[PDB]
């Protein structure tokens, strides 16, 4: 029984994962997908020079 | 130079793939609750994962 | 154009390498279970006369039934993986641009005949059957970990060359 | 059926004391033979439990 | 990079010591059950003739059988531990980023 | 993680030796012999020499004949020879940056 536990513990802090690390991440990822998503809203409006041409 | 090609756009259509992939992967370990689902996750405690299971 | 299309076709092979891997965990999952019945196989608790221990041969008979079936019904786009096809010349994978900018793999036999684990040598009909087929399914899983390893390896080296692409 | 495990009321009866011996024994062999068929059945079912998270 | 997998080997090695730890503690118990069975054997009241020693040697025996057994078939990812594998170099831990950031140990047959 | 290792070695290897601009290889010691020559200048003699050196494992000193991880000592050369390798490309990586910064100044100049 106490061999079984302390393999245990040890399996379960290899492969598990915390919790509140992979939230973290992913959280972040979520921003800087955001951020992204509005720059390249940004950029595709950038290369605008209709003006010189016509008026 | 102007108009046929918008490098920017380019790289940040780069960063977010980039973005979009590291985010699936953070909900795929944290649906699975496993922080080795794969092999290419890490190579080295797979298996010691695999024998302590055996073990235990 | 060359790049642009490397980079597809690193991604496809992404696919079929997850492909592959997602085969070998259930190996993993039911060599585990067969090991577990192995050595409740083993106690001289169970009797042969009453029929305890062909029970659990029944189960492992299947389970080896089932891990012959993950080998040789596994393909990706009409394409036998773990039988031993590429275990001869090989799957190429095109990663860049000009000629011979390739990448050589390689996959084994993952049967249960290769892994001295098939029932010819793994019965668990006796007690003195089990002790072998104990050591015999640790050698199987410690070959399996092994060629998953050899997957993911190329699957992390794929994912950097489509970012340099 | 009882017909195929030998209990049947033709071969099992309990009106002697005798017939009760054989009853017995009969009965042991019943159980111990559809136990057995419970087992193949159930090997069945844990081999398609894999096959599905497999698929 | 490598202060996190120092942190995580420190960990590992925290989990050997605690396996070992837990091997010793059933060594304790069964040596003291062994103390006692000596203390009571030791009296006069027991006689060899009518087999009263000879069933607390049968204990005692199947005792050492079990502290050797403890010894070994103790192991931590296939490696047997009080056997004195480790007691002629040690194993050593990595925890430090850099080289020769290292801590050595050390085990002895028991 | 020696057959991560070694498909990583074979990436590095990789991006030396399949690296190119208009047919050109940049990385493999093609250039580290005379170097290239930009006409940053309207006249004769108005140019820039530039070398860009070797950037292969063998160079480096981290190819599988000097940086197996199979024991637990090679593992030890290793994360040095790692280190040097990094500050290494960290310094061309930065004398490759000094020349685009000198030709944005020239550019406006011009």
């Amino acid at each position: 029984g106490t061999s079984a536990e302390n393999l245990t513990a040890a399996e379960s802090r290899i492969r598990d994962t915390d919790m509140a690390a992979e939230m973290m991440a992913f959280t972040k990822n979520n921003i800087l997908t955001q951020a992204a998503q509005s720059m390249l809203a940004q950029a595709n409006q950038q290369p605008q020079g209709v003006l010189q041409l016509l008026q | 130079m102007r108009i046929q090609h918008n490098i920017a756009a380019l790289n940040t259509h780069r960063n977010l793939a980039a973005n979009n992939a590291a985010a699936s992967k953070n909900l795929e370990k944290l649906s699975s609750g496993f922080k080795i689902n794969r092999a290419g996750d890490d190579a080295a405690g797979l298996a010691i994962s695999e024998k302590m299971r055996g073990q235990i | 154009s060359g790049l642009n299309m490397a980079s597809k076709n690193s991604s496809d092979a992404i696919s079929l390498i997850q492909t592959a891997e997602g085969g070998l965990n259930e190996t993993h999952a039911i060599l585990q279970r067969m090991r577990e019945l192995a050595v409740q196989s083993r106690n001289d608790t169970n009797d042969e006369a009453t029929n305890d221990r062909s029970n659990l041969n029944d189960e492992l008979k299947q389970l080896q039934e089932e891990i012959t079936r993950i080998s040789s019904q596994m393909e990706f786009n009409n394409k036998k993986l773990l039988d031993g096809s590429q275990s001869t010349n090989g799957l190429t994978f095109q990663i860049g641009a000009n000629a011979g900018q390739t990448i050589t793999m390689k996959i084994s036999t993952m049967s249960a005949t290769k892994l001295g684990v098939d029932a010819a040598k793994a019965s668990i009909s006796k007690g003195t059957a089990a002790s072998k087929a104990i050591k015999s399914i640790d050698d199987a899983i410690n070959t399996v970990s092994k060629t998953r390893s050899a997957l993911g390896a190329v699957q992390n080296r794929l994912e950097h060359t489509i970012n340099n692409l």
